């Protein structure tokens, strides 16, 4: 399983717009 | 500058101008069993190699709406070009995707994990979306779309898709076209939708 920081999740959604989360990806190993 | 992921095609890689462009959405057309998915795991290995054997030192993302994505077939392909399967697998981040909204909810966990391992000694410079095949319907493809286009100019990365075509094609806009096709004994053609390509899918994953 792969994670995500609260932080990078808030830039990229300020990105878009025009400590850490679940990300929803893991490895391909099922990390 | 603009950085390049070989195909693991001499053929191929000639065609593209030395492999698939960073900052750039190369999208790919062709029938059931053209090649598009086997194409999408070959890069997926290709993009973690470093530059001088066709590679970015970087990781990728894949996005499956197929359910095809197969890290057994990574394996094969990893351990056939000689790299250590385990490192390969660990490589890839990898995310099923349901529906349309799914799709976009991870593009922008997508986006978040790019933001996060910018700089690091392998960020994510390859992300896949296998496949990208209402009025609302329509709206949220060109969304999304719009998306990718800004995140391989603000992250530098490339960005894959797969098209499947049920000749006149109806490409998305400011992207590169490939179509493939099968050819004679299992070789397959790539050409340019804006001469001609010649390759094999193996136990390598792509290759002439
Ligand atoms: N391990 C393998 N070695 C060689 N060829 C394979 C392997 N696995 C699948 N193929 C072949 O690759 C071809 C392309 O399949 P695929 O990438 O799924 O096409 P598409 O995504 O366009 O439907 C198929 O003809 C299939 O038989
Ligand atoms: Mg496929």
């Amino acid at each position: 399983k792969l994670n995500v920081s609260t932080e990078a999740l808030q830039k990229a959604v300020k990105l878009f717009s025009d400590s850490s989360a679940f990300s929803g990806f893991s490895t391909a190993s099922g990390k | 500058t603009i950085g390049r992921i070989s195909t693991g095609s001499k053929s191929l890689d000639k065609l593209l101008g030395g492999g698939i462009e960073t900052q750039a959405i190369t999208e790919v057309f062709g029938e059931f069993g053209s090649g598009k998915t086997q194409l999408a795991h070959t890069l997926a290995v290709m993009v973690q190699l470093p530059p001088e054997e066709g590679g970015l030192n970087g990781s990728a993302m894949y996005i499956d709406t197929e359910n095809t994505f197969r890290p057994e077939r990574l394996r094969e392909i990893a351990q056939n070009r000689g790299l250590d399967p385990d490192e390969v697998l660990d490589n890839v981040a990898y995310a099923r995707a349901f529906n349309s909204n799914h799709q976009m909810q991870l593009l922008y966990q997508a986006s978040a994990m790019m933001v996060e391992s910018l700089n690091t000694d392998r960020p994510y410079k390859l992300l896949i979306v296998d496949s990208l095949t209402l009025a609302e319907r329509q709206q949220k493809l060109a969304r999304f779309l719009r998306m990718l286009h800004r995140l391989a100019n603000e992250f530098d990365i490339a960005v894959f898709v797969t098209n499947q075509v049920q000749g006149h094609i109806l490409a998305h806009s400011a992207t590169l076209r490939v179509y493939l096709r099968k050819g004679k004994g299992g070789k397959r053609i790539a050409r340019l939708i804006d001469g001609e390509a010649v390759f094999s899918i193996t136990e390598k994953g792509i290759e002439d």
